């Protein structure tokens, strides 16, 4: 399980104020918190409020790496602002992300592919979040297609089945876990899967208790990564966890230990 | 070939409320008046024990009520006298219980004060014997005051008050609960705030079956498919276990049915829709029947013609389909 | 997609292992994995090779009632309650007509049915179909209503005589138009399903109860007919209730498939506010067709209301289309009020500028069928989305004036609007129907 | 979720003692202990020490059902204590088990079927516990085809795969949940799945940590039951929180005091 | 089954709607699901053939070699390692004959090839076959061999000659015993192919390089032969083991149908010690059969070992009969010990007290075939089991003296065994390796 943290995002008070007065101090300290909470991934938003996305990102991407080697996942829907953060990134690269949409799969899998990062794609259109697990699978098989189709090591493609907030759109829970079971029959080395874990437990009770349970569940049907807390001490060892269940990792008394400090 | 009959056996059944309290029981009442008790879908007798008819309660304002004439005309002579009004429905029209909507207190309406609140409610008593339903005029502050002080004059009459709401339950709830009431938790068409709601009303010590879920049903032709499936999502919550969906229903039919142009328009204005008298005694009719089907347990109406083609329809689905 | 129990409850039970596997056992469970063909099977009766194929196949059959532009699907349904999916097919309402009525008196009521169809809420509701009953003694008075029936309507049609002999004759210069004849019996059934066979017609099954209609319906099946409505002979509502649930759910759950047929319901009220009721009944309870008895506007309109209620995708909102619409007269002084592309919302804001003859525009933005609050929540209602509305609407050109009515419960949104687009901006009532009060304000 | 409550089992030294010297309250107070807690059901276990294990079972019908109308889960090899235990059941109970030997299916099921009780049945024979999730499918439709052999309804069948502890056994883990998600396979409606959950983290660190994580991931492969520690909070709240990302049951914000109470 | 990408670029590309499916990337979900069949569509090359095989059959083949009482199976595995499940098909090894040699050397080396069978630990270890070689020039040679080896043996056959018609010669008298041929070459591949479908002999394909090895295994099983092993020409261990890790690999992680075959491997080590070590390289590494040289039993014994012990099940321990075992003549004043069922435990004490010529009896409890810590550390070595055990062995009848010998590693279980059993339990050496030492004293 490869946690990528979540914290650095513009959506946050301290990271909207640091990009906007250009200050690395919160920036690279929660790049180091993550780091030591268990992640080996760092996302990187410039978020809603600042304005200057092609700058904004370049900036993150750049006071990110000088505390830190971790895999920088370049997150905006500003393509320029994409590119010009993969241009900077001296470490090892992901983009989130791309939809099954052409005008996004010309334009984001071989920028991909050139630049040699990972590449997350989100299983929606342009009409939006389906509803059911059948398409889904529609447009996941759409992505797959797309790494083969531009030369993407498909190990490299990070399908996500997009996970709604429990109480509202409780339903797509289970259609999301189907989804993330039946992946593997759509190619072979089967793709990656990511999820957005936090937007499971969105306007809930007990956010961390419900983000935790969900990652489990979401491993045991084949979940690669996720999008998360990485402070979140019992999400880590959950994780962990998992892993030694699936068989992924030898186990051995300290196994959350050795997780955490992978 | 030979066919076997396929019947789902449910795990629990919707509660029991009790509405009304004779004079053994510290009321006044004539009789009591027991819904729910269903251990399976609405009226399928053959796979459950449904033990209770759903009932109806007719209208009765601490006013003249902005109404259609159609729907004034059967009680032109007691409109203006609730207690009349309450006997007329009882005596000639077969209400089972009185719904006592006091929109009289509207403080933009008639602003009628908390003493001529409860002197009506006192009225409506001392009227007829069947149980009483109270709900207040839709203005939080003043709706406060009044069931505050309804509770608490009719204590001993086992009355059904509303309405409980997400952001607004606390106050009625307490007074249900130290004055002997039952409440009606009012959900806004969704059912994790319908479920929520029961639970924060019940943490607050008032009795699982002292509560009745009102799902905010829609009318017929305006929505009434979207409360149908949450009135049935309700009951199968009900059967599979959940207690917190196992309230008995309550739906404002009469309200919601007679707001609609479909109900009143003159047949003079639109000839393809029929004779007005009719067209809108079935639009309360049929909005009714729907939801019968996704399991309602009490109907709020108006029209007598409505509500005695509904008794009647009830009559003939309570006759068992066992096998 | 075929559990290996019903797989396997269908094999010779030989353990012979010429399927290439050990066990029959083994081998379907195998089956359900798909590994090995069916055919690697060289036993097991041709019953099992039937019952497999109609495993994969829908639980209930699609059958057509007449022809043309005029014919309607029935069936074809597979679930129980409409929120675990939808209902696709809207039930088939066929009105009564008898042939002891006088031809005057006949034709009266034919003219009458066919004038049962209605508009509204942006709505049309049409009935289906005319059924005419035998009641008269001699059976010619019979051939005489349906060719009187069938000269007054281009409705579908159904004709019901137990007589067979009494059916054909009038079923001859009408059979190009695809009748239900109703119906076969265990009396009539041979004869009654070559009418039908030949005729190409489809054919409704009475039996007194579910254990005589599944007999039937698997005779005539064996006869080779298969576009079949079913008649469980239940005359009151409780038991057509049950009947109607044991018929969907044994197709659907237990794929039954004496039962997996739509299903025709005849009402028995002789009140026809009773028989209303009675039909409201029975279209939310499975119901295919059902047979009214009452002609009455008054009657049709709210039944056929919740017809299309109750067959409305509970997963896509009922919308209009985001082009300016005209109320009324149109001044070019006129107010222009803006609202969702929600049909409930639109004819709710429109049939309110309408009932109060306020002749303006009612300007219909694209929140894809949403309602003003999930549009909004949806950030499908943004003040910049609505500038762009503004414009390309184009009716600046329209209006002599350039303000805009925005929806109560959004209020705070206008000024974010007003500035942006150039418009002024009135917050109306939270409520639509205060439309008539803020007007004349 | 039904939670099984596993306390009173002979093997324990508070039970064992009050067996040896008939002592109720120690059993009576565990079966009120796991009622409270969350369980819906109780194993009762003779133990390895007593020797009338039939004298036994009957006790320990006999004073637990004095205190709680909760399903007895009469567990023990001993068949002959079984139905000793079913003629003094009050209320509803279930045999603890039965595996894939054609001369315990015999015994069993119709002795299920006559008391109207359910059953769990072991994916094994006398060969031993199977490593793949083939074999241990195999011997599931063995025991589906027994049910309607047999007429015992199949969700009353309860398919236990055999759960092992995840420091000698880990790859069993895997193919534990593998078997689970294939169970969908063998019968429509599905029949029921239960796992002797704790085993899962038998002389390894941090059992509880292990004994939820795996639990919420064997519920997301369909598990149905869990003979578990049901005074373990964390686990009952796990429990709570799966069922809700599996729609399974509406969501409310109080979601764990609702299973809890249920 | 198959993954949805392989048979997508295996369909067309037309989006043509005819299989039911709107385009060709959805039908091939609704393949990978069971929705529909490849039948539905009408454009497809010959790979829909290849999509209903390569899909459904296991991934290696597998194939006999000989008929009858010693036929051996080849290929037929699924794993590349064995702790992920088991190696289920002992590598079946062959000794090569020389037709060089005299009629008399022959004999005596197929004699002394007949005794390559061997005893140890409880298991018995065989070869599978003789290899005949034609070295000599006049093809006579080889026939006259070949007849004189199946005369002496009921060992299976591998015939290697290039010449289709030298081995077609010896052919005729063998060929019921369903020799391997060795080997299809392109250079000879139509009349071997020809020979071997003539014969039902499986047939080896030769290919200089794993290239050369795919494409002859495609021209020999379009002519309609699957009965094959392969030899991808490798004659050095590094090449080998990476070659048949490939051919391991690809049939199995990718279904390449052209390496879904048995390996033969040769052994090409001049010094015999050497040999044996490139031959458990080779079993190690995937070889389905090798042909050794050496015929010596100190060489066959070591490799024949390490066979049994990497295709052991690693989910279940061989277990001994429980019962007690006499060591030599044991009489009635000779000891008595204390064991598991474990046959590597029983076995260590066994050969341990056989080597100190100490007649004595011993019992194995059964402990589900676990080791003594093992067992004792699951509760299934108890006192109780132990004693129990005491009485059931019936050696009670056997020894005047009532004395037990109980493992040093169990010590603790020595005066819990004492008071239930009635014998006088003795502590022997935690490990047998001793137990000549505590014997004598
Ligand atoms: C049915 C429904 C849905 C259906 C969709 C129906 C649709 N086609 O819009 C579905 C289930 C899809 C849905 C979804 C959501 N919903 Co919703 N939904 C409802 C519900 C129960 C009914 C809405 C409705 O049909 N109302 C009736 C029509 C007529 O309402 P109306 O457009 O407002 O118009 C009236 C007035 O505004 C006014 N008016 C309208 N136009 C104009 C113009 C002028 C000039 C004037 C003066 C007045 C005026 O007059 C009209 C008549 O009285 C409501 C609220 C409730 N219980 O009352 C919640 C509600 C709107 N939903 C809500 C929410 C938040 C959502 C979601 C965002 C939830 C989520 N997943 O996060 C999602 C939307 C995103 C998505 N789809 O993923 C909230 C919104 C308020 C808020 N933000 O807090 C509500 C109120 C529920 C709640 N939270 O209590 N919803
Ligand atoms: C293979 C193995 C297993 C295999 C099973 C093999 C089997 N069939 O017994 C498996 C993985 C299943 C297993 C399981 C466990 N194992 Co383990 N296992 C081993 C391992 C690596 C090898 C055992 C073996 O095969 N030994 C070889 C045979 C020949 O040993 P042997 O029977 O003792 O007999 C020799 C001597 O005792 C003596 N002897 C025997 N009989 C007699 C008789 C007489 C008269 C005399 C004089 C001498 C004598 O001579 C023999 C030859 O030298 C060992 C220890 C190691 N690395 O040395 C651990 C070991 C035995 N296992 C151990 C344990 C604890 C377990 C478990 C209980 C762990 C757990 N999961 O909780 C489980 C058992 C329960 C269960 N199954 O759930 C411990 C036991 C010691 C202890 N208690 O601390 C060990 C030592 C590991 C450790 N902790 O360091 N195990
Ligand atoms: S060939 Fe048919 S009867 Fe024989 S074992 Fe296979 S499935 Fe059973
Ligand atoms: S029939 Fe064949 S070519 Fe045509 S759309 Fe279907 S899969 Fe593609
Ligand atoms: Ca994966
Ligand atoms: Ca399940």
């Amino acid at each position: 399980m490869l946690i990528i943290g979540e914290r650095i995002n513009g959506m946050f008070g301290d990271i909207k104020r640091a990009i906007q007065e250009r200050d690395p101090a919160p920036v690279q300290e929660w790049a180091r918190r993550q780091e030591e909470g268990g992640a080996r991934a760092l996302d990187l938003n410039v978020g809603p409020a600042v304005q200057d996305k092609v700058s904004a990102m370049e900036w993150l991407v750049e006071v990110t790496q000088e505390v830190s080697n971790l895999t920088l996942c370049l997150d905006s829907t500003n393509i320029k602002a994409i590119e010009a953060g993969l241009k900077k990134c001296k470490n090892r690269a992901m983009i989130n992300s791309t939809n099954a949409e052409r005008e996004k799969v010309e334009k984001l899998f071989p920028l991909a592919v050139e630049h040699g990062a990972a590449l997350i794609g989100l299983t929606m259109n342009k009409t939006g979040i389906p509803k059911d697990s059948d398409t889904r699978l529609a447009f996941a098989m759409e992505l797959v297609a797309a790494a083969d189709e531009f030369g993407l090591p498909m190990e490299d493609l990070y399908i996500d089945p997009l996970i709604l907030p429990a109480n509202v759109a409780q339903d797509h829970a289970p259609e999301v876990l189907k989804t993330l079971q039946q992946i593997k029959m759509l190619a072979d080395p089967a793709p990656k899967t990511v999820l957005g874990l936090s937007n499971v437990s969105q306007n809930c009770q007990n956010r961390p208790l419900i983000n935790r349970t969900f990652l489990a569940m979401a491993m045991a049907c084949g979940l690669d990564a996720a999008i998360a807390d990485a402070c979140d001490e019992a999400l880590i060892e959950t994780a962990a966890t998992a892993e030694i269940l699936l068989n992924q990792t030898v186990y051995c008394d300290s196994f959350v230990k050795m997780f955490k400090t992978r | 070939m030979a066919v076997q009959i396929l019947r789902d056996r449910s795990r629990a059944a919707v509660q029991k409320v009790v509405l009304g309290a004779t004079k053994d029981q510290g009321g006044t009442r004539s009789h009591t008046i027991v819904v729910g008790g269903d251990a399976a879908l609405p009226f399928h007798h053959f796979e459950g024990e449904i033990v209770n008819r759903p009932v109806i309660g007719m209208e009765v304002q601490d006013i003249v009520p902005d109404w259609p004439d159609v729907l004034k005309d059967p009680f032109t002579d007691v409109i203006n006298e609730p207690g009349r009004w309450a006997q007329k429905c009882v005596a000639e029209y077969g209400a089972d219980l009185i719904y006592l909507k006091l929109d009289g207190a509207d403080p933009e309406g008639a602003n009628h004060s908390v003493d001529q609140c409860v002197a009506t409610v006192k009225e409506v008593l001392q009227a007829v014997g069947v149980p009483l339903v109270v709900v207040g005029c839709g203005d939080v502050e003043k709706d406060h005051e009044v069931l505050e002080a309804v509770a608490e004059a009719a204590a001993g009459e086992n009355l059904l008050l509303g309405n409980a709401e997400q952001e607004n339950y606390k106050s009625l709830t307490a007074a249900c609960m130290v004055h002997k009431h039952n409440i009606i938790a009012r959900s806004p068409l969704d059912i994790n705030i319908c479920k929520q709601l029961n639970i924060l009303i019940n943490e607050m010590n008032l009795p699982l079956d002292h509560i009745v879920i009102d799902p905010s049903i829609g009318g017929l032709g305006y929505g009434i498919e979207y409360s149908f499936s949450i009135m049935e999502r309700i009951r199968l919550g009900a059967l599979q276990g959940d207690k917190m969906l196992s309230m008995p229903v309550i739906c404002t039919v009469g309200y919601e049915a007679w707001r609609a142009k479909e109900a009143s328009a003159p047949v003079s204005e639109y000839p393809g829709w029929g004779k007005e008298t009719e067209r809108g005694i079935l639009w309360e009719a049929v909005t009714a029947t729907a939801l019968l089907q996704a399991g309602a347990h009490i109907l709020l109406m108006r029209h007598p013609e409505a509500v005695a083609r509904v008794k009647e329809n009830i009559d003939q689905l309570m006759v068992s389909n066992a096998y | 997609p075929l559990t290996g129990l019903e797989i396997y409850k269908q094999l010779p039970k030989k353990n012979c292992g010429e399927c290439g596997t050990p066990t029959c056992l083994a081998f379907a469970m195998n089956l359900a994995s798909g590994k090995a063909s069916l055919d690697s099977c060289p036993y097991v009766s041709d019953a099992a090779r039937e019952a497999l194929d109609a495993a994969a196949a829908p639980p209930i059959a699609k059958v057509v009632l007449g022809a043309g532009p005029t014919a309607v699907e029935m069936g074809d349904e597979t679930e129980l309650f409409r929120h675990d999916k939808r209902f696709y097919h809207e039930t088939a309402i066929a009105i009564q007509v008898s042939d002891n009525l006088s031809s005057e008196e006949l034709k009266a009521k034919v003219e009458a049915i066919n004038g049962l169809n209605f508009d509204r809420v942006g709505q049309h509701y049409t009935i289906q179909a005319i059924a005419i009953r035998h009641d008269a003694d001699d059976p010619a008075a019979f051939k005489a209503a349906v060719a009187s029936v069938a000269a007054a309507t281009q409705l579908n049609l159904v004709l019901m005589a137990d007589d067979p002999d009494v059916l054909k004759e009038a079923l001859a210069g009408v059979a190009d138009r695809k009748p239900l004849l109703y119906a076969a019996t265990g009396a009539n059934y041979e004869a009654m399903t070559a009418l039908a066979k030949e005729n190409n017609c489809p054919l409704a099954v009475y039996g007194n109860g579910l254990e005589e209609l599944a007999e039937l319906v698997d005779k005539i099946v064996a006869l080779g007919h298969k576009q079949l409505v079913l008649d469980p002979g239940a005359r009151e509502t409780s038991r057509a209730i049950a009947d109607f649930t044991q018929i969907r759910r044994l197709a659907i759950k237990k794929r039954f498939r004496s039962f997996g047929y739509p299903i025709i319901a005849l009402t028995t009220a002789a009140n026809p506010l009773d028989e209303v009721l009675q039909a409201v009944n029975y279209v939310t309870k499975y119901a295919s067709l059902v047979v009214l008895r009452t002609d009455a506007k008054e009657h049709l309109l709210p039944l056929l209301s919740w017809r299309q209620n109750l067959y409305t995708d509970p997963q896509v909102p009922i919308r209009v289309e985001e082009k300016l619409n005209e109320i009324g007269a149109v001044n070019e002084n006129s107010p222009v009020y803006v609202t969702t592309n929600f049909s409930l919302t639109y004819y709710s804001v429109e049939g309110e500028i309408e009932s109060t003859k306020i002749p303006s525009y009612l300007l219909s933005v694209d929140t894809d069928g949403l309602s003003v609050l999930t549009a909004y929540a949806d950030g499908k209602f943004e003040a910049e989305k609505i500038a762009a509305v503004m414009k390309k609407v184009d009716l600046d050109n329209k209006v002599k004036r350039h303000r805009i009515i925005i929806p109560g419960a959004v209020a705070v949104l206008k000024g974010k609007l007003e500035d942006l687009t150039g418009w002024e901006v009135i917050v109306g009532p939270r409520e639509a129907s205060g439309i008539v009060a803020f007007a004349r304000a």
